[PDB]
Parts: C-alpha cells; structure tokens; sequence
C-alpha cells in the first residue's frame, strides 16, 4: 500500500493504475518469493509492477522474516495467570485467617 | 615507511567522504525524485547516483586487488554514456533559444535605423 | 554542492587508484596485521555500498544498476517524444503544461488565485498565514470566504 502510493505520487498516476486491489490480493494470498511468481498472476499484470517486480519479490522476502519472529514468543505469555492469583494469598497474613 | 602516507591519505579521504555520503543518502531516492518536478533535474540526480556507486565499486575493487577489471570499468563507461546523452540534449536546446534571441537584436537594429 | 561533492568523490577515486598501482603479494608472507588495518578500510567502503543498496531498495549492485539505467532511458525517450510531436496512440495532457505537476504536498494548498474581482476584502488580507490551533491544524483560508458570507444575492433568484 505504501509503495504503490509512493509510485502513484511519483509518476502522477492513480493507485489502481499502478496496481489494482485484486492483483495486490494475489501478492498477499500467494506470496511469491521469486520474480517469476510476481509477473504471472490471475488474468493480467499492469506496467508499473512489472518493472518493479524484482523489488516486489525482494519485498515479499523482506516481509516474510518479520512474521516468523512473532510466533515463537506467544506461547510463554498464557502460563503466568494462576501464579498472579497466587501472590494475593501470599500477601495476606496466615495469622489473620486463624483469627477470622 | 613509503606506503604509510598513502594509507593515511586514503583513510583521511574516507572520513572526509563518509559524512557526505551520509548527508546524500539520508533521503530515499524515490523521496528525492518526488520532490523535484523538473524532468531535467531528475535525470541529473539519477546519473549522479549511478556515478557515485560505480566509482565506489571501482575504488573497492582496486582496494581488493582483484585480477580482472574489465567488468567494473564496463559500468563506468555506461555511466559516462548516459551522462553524455544528458549533456548533448541540453546543448541542442540552448542553440535553439539563442537563435530566437538573435532575431530580436536584428529587429531592434532595424528600428533604430 | 553537487560539483564540490563530485570533486571530493573524484579525489577519493585517485587515492583508491594509487593503492592499486602498488603490489603487495610479496607482503602477504611478512605480516598478518597489515591486512586488518586495510581490511577495515575495505569494510568501510563496502558499508557505503550496502547503504546505497538499501537506499535503492556485487550481485545487488548489478541488479540495481540495471534498474537505475532503465529509469534514465525512459526519461530521455519522453523528452524526445514530446519535442518530435511538437495503430492508436494514447494522449496525456499533464506532461505538456508549463508548470509541471507537484504531488509532494509539502505545504498546505496555496490558492492559484492572483486576481480577486468582486472583492469585499483585499486579496492581500485574503492571502495570510494563521498559526495552528492545538485543537485544529492550520489551513489556508478560502479567499472568498468573506464575500460568500456577506455579499448580497441578486433580488431576481428570490
């Protein structure tokens, strides 16, 4: 989206002329890692993304690395909650409990 | 002790060039190209970018001492090629402008007489 | 500027060239350390090339040069096409115009108005800069705002 806006404001063209939303969807769904998968998608390919297809292939590779980093982190986060509940019991005095 | 001044000179130049590359490279080229409306200005910035990279690659290869230099040199002529093409176009435009002006002077002279 | 910087680049190049003139294989036997001072200098040079590649975003350099010289070729073809014009061929109006198109939007739209007929307020007073509100960002004030608010409608439409 940012790139296409960048080119559209460069060559003074419409964002859909640089790249239609349907073709962009093919880049998000299929994710071509090479310059071969970028050029040949759906029905046809416009002129703007054809010349910068190498960049798009590079961009997909650039895009891919970030997604991988997030996944490993997530499992750790869930476990702590029972422990968080533990701290309150610790904080409360054992002594009072016999009193009440 | 003969080699040391050469190394020192090179090292100093790199420090000298380093800030300039940082100052030149601060803005993404697409950003710079969007900024200037003129086609003629645009062609200039691009040729410049091609010139610096080719030259820096050239200097790099020399530092390495790699055996064959035909390829790097090939890129530099290509740059010299396009830069010339830029310059040649400007000269033709200037000549046309001069000719139109020349007539005005003749017209002024006739009126005076 | 460009020239000065270009001259500086040229000065770097001559120094780079002189080193090549010297031959050091003889030296390889003598010292490990000499290479490190040089290798670091070489790595600094490579760093700049990498930065250039990032901006564009040996093999990387080659692909980028092809991209740069593709862009350059198009510009001159466009210039020549325009001057020679001065199967169906597409016609585009925008390129022709004397003030070329500016999509940068660096500054808030500046009215193109240079005269103001039927004015109640001076064009002067009309073209002015107002400091931004914390609540609202500053914008140029429509030049006939006053006229629209305070000019009287012809009796006839009413």
């Amino acid at each position: 989206y940012q790139w296409r806006d960048l080119i559209a404001r460069r060559d003074d063209e419409s964002p859909r002329f640089v790249m239609p939303n349907q073709l962009l969807a093919a880049l998000v769904a299929y994710t071509p890692t090479d310059v071969i998968g970028v050029v040949s998608l759906t029905n046809g390919v416009t002129e703007h993304v054809r010349q910068n297809a190498k960049l798009l292939a590079n961009l997909i590779r650039d895009a891919l690395r970030n997604i991988k980093n997030t996944n490993e982190e997530a499992t750790p986060i869930p476990s702590s909650e029972t422990k968080a509940d533990g701290i309150l019991l610790e904080t409360i005095s054992v002594p009072q409990i016999r009193d009440v | 002790e003969k080699i040391k001044p050469y190394v020192r000179s090179f090292s100093k130049a790199l420090d000298e060039l380093k800030p300039e590359i940082e100052k030149l490279t601060s803005k993404s080229l697409d950003e710079q190209l969007l900024l200037l409306s003129d086609e003629r200005a645009k062609l200039e910035l691009i040729n410049r970018y091609a010139y610096v990279l080719s030259s820096l690659m050239f200097a790099n290869m020399k530092v390495l001492g790699v055996k064959d230099m035909s390829p790097i040199l090939g890129e530099l002529k290509r740059v010299k090629s396009y830069m010339d093409k830029a310059k040649q176009y400007d000269n033709r435009i200037t000549k046309s402008n001069e000719k139109s002006q020349a007539e005005q002077e003749k017209a002024k002279n006739i009126i005076s007489n | 500027n460009p020239d000065v910087l270009l001259s500086r680049v040229i000065n770097v190049v001559r120094a780079a060239s002189s080193l090549a003139s010297q031959d050091v294989d003889f030296y390889k036997n003598l010292d490990r350390g000499f290479s490190k001072d040089l290798k670091s200098k070489a790595d600094k040079l490579a760093d700049m090339a990498n930065e250039i590649i990032l901006s564009i975003d040996w093999n990387n350099f080659g692909n980028i040069m092809d991209n740069l010289l593709e862009m350059s070729d198009h510009s001159l073809d466009k210039l020549n096409c325009a001057i020679n014009s001065k199967t169906k061929r597409v016609e585009k109006p925008q390129l022709k115009f004397k003030s070329p198109i500016d999509n940068s939007e660096s500054h808030p739209f500046i009215p193109l108005l240079k005269e103001k007929p039927n004015a109640l307020k001076p064009l002067s007073e009309s073209l002015r800069l107002v400091d931004d509100d914390e609540n609202n960002p500053s914008h140029y004030p429509h030049p006939y705002e006053y006229e629209i608010d305070h000019q009287e409608y012809s009796p006839e439409i009413l």
